[PDB]
């Protein structure tokens, strides 16, 4: 009464502790590298289980692992954002740098200047190492007008 | 303003065009307050929409760019409107409903956080929309205005036998031998300085009173004494 | 010369300080009514001003004043909501009452009855009490629905 | 479980399987937590362990079939001790997932105990589990009711057997020497569950810890109202 091995359809699907033999009413789990997220149809799926039926045949189709997409950044109000990476692919290890509108607008800060950086992370979500998920903040600067009266020069 | 010249685009721009029971001034602060004059929401005699334009120097031009609703007003509490003569506590705060995308034409003022900013001597800015010496303005002016003795601006008062409040929380620009002052339609706009130590420009004062306009000492509400009750506005 | 009378184009429009003639340099600014907003083509304004240039024409045609839209409510985790008010209307006035799913999660609370959200004069959907978060349904613990013992009338 | 029925849908409704290292059980807490022995996740005795976690069903072939539910973290209080043999003070952990479960009909968390009347001398309480029966294994949820037994009496069995076992304040023992039911090997990590007679809501007042054998013996198990701060603080968001 036993089941066909269990078939990986690419590299970034991980079978958890693959038996050689499966049974009736036995079962596997299958996850993904870090970065990537089970598909079936066009579908996420957070996990997957195939169970061993009685007549021989698995449950359920094997699925796929496919890149994390974090998205179209969040807008910066009074900044912007640009790609340090490939432009326009929001996929895993994918990275922007948020800027305020200078100088009429300047980041708020503390750490320091690697300032505005964000990387799309494992978790299928924008974050900076210091700040987290939330995003920058562009604060109004005052008192330093572009087209002066006075002002300093060398 | 009397003597002075007009202000190109991006000189001053913080200033502000009121139009509430006439013509006034503010500054804007952070991207959603103004500065002004308590006298200019609630003037001494009289006895009134709050219309407020931002964003250039031509009077027409301002107010195509439109008016800016305004959310919360808040009045110094010791601003006494029914006394003539007494312009303590003349100093309020104008909320936004919305606050407003800065740019080169629109940028604040900061605010003063020592007491040389009153150095006699210090010269400051006075930009405003108000009447010249023989025409009405179209467009914001400036002149440039030394920081006073306030026992000489004493003196004169004394020497004119007049009995108005001068505070510890005011101060006085100009001299009586300029020409160059505020004058009216420039109430509400402050007195910039330019601090030398930084290249940042500061709201020292706000255009509050005088004896008539030109030849004078002119008197400002000392803006430094206000500043933990700007912010406190400022934080609701 | 001298600019022409102000044109209103609805019953929700108004004029501040209305005045008997416009000349050169004047203007006048519209506002709207409680619940209501400016409107100019398909956009949305947030103030209007007209202003009376030099050849007697206003520099900027009167907008119209349309009822305020709160937009779909925001979805419950956990429930739903009803509308008290015309199916499907998000407009000014308009009234939604949240609910969880009972009685697996319960609302969270403290003054009811209020899961009761009226679409108000700013055009955001908000509560007495709460404001405009919303609602939160809390997992109902030790309340199985088939219990193989329970007390009986 | 020995000497047990088979449970019906939606009679224990915030009962867990696992496959840790081996077959075990546990309780849903709220929509997120699940909480089950601490011996479960690090034995006693001694193969490398996956966080298997199935939900929302008594049968284990359907239980499968519905899907793991994966374990974002996990909490072992810290008075466990995996090294010492015959010692479960503090067995108790605490799972929490990476994703909230929907509730319903057939999945509902169970409560904790506020009071030290729920380990009252003879009230009776239920064990469900997916464990081993008397002759056979078990492919569906069973249950017994058992008695909450006079801990006096517990410790004069286990001294007439000369055991060394810490039984302590954070434990209490049930069932008796006579009774058939009992707890067996996969049955650790599940509850003993009471309804409490006034107000009808049931409660995890333990959970399945230890024994000496399986039937005819008193069981041990963790007091959950000696943790219920600890746990309460663990789900602290």
């Amino acid at each position: 009464q036993a089941c066909p091995q269990p078939k990986t359809l690419d590299e970034f699907t991980i079978i958890q502790n693959l038996q050689p033999q499966y049974q009736f009413r036995d079962y596997f789990i299958a996850t993904c590298k870090q970065g990537y997220q089970l598909i079936e149809g066009n579908q996420v799926l957070h996990s997957f289980t195939a169970v061993c039926q009685d007549d021989g045949t698995w449950h359920r189709a094997m699925p796929r692992c496919k890149i994390k997409d974090c998205g179209q950044p969040r807008n910066l109000p009074n900044g912007d954002f640009r790609y340090t990476t490939t432009m326009g692919v929001n996929t895993y290890k994918a990275r922007i740098q948020y800027y305020c509108h200078e100088p009429y607008y300047k980041m708020q800060t503390r750490r320091e200047s690697e300032q505005g950086v964000y990387t799309c992370t494992a978790q299928g979500i924008w974050k900076n190492e210091q700040k987290g998920e939330k995003i920058p903040r562009c604060l109004p600067v005052c008192g330093k007008p572009v087209n002066p009266v006075e002002q300093r020069q060398r | 303003i009397i003597g002075g010249q007009k202000a190109k685009m991006g000189n001053f721009p913080w200033q502000v065009f009121t139009n509430i029971h006439g013509r006034g001034g503010g500054a804007l602060l952070g991207d959603r307050w103004i500065l002004t004059a308590a006298h200019t929401l609630y003037p001494k005699e009289h006895e009134a929409s709050l219309d407020v334009f931002l964003g250039h120097t031509n009077v027409e031009e301002l107010m195509k760019l439109g008016n800016h609703p305004i959310r919360r007003v808040s009045v110094h509490p010791d601003y006494r409107q029914d006394e003539s003569y007494n312009f303590e506590g003349d100093i309020a705060l104008l909320e936004l409903e919305n606050s407003v995308t800065l740019g080169p034409n629109l940028l604040p003022i900061c605010l003063p956080d020592n007491d040389t900013f009153y150095d006699l001597g210090l010269m400051g800015y006075v930009s405003g929309f108000g009447v010249m010496e023989e025409k009405i303005a179209h467009d914001l002016r400036f002149v440039r205005l030394p920081v006073a003795n306030p026992q000489a601006c004493e003196n004169w008062l004394r020497g004119k036998n007049r009995m108005d409040v001068f505070s510890q929380n005011m101060f006085c620009a100009g001299h009586p031998s300029l020409k160059q002052d505020a004058c009216q339609g420039d109430s509400g706009g402050v007195f910039a300085v330019r601090d030398p130590n930084t290249d940042r420009w500061v709201a020292t004062g706000i255009v509050s009173w005088g004896i008539g306009c030109s030849r004078g000492y002119g008197f400002y509400t000392k803006v430094l004494n206000y500043v933990d009750w700007i912010k406190k506005e400022m934080e609701e």
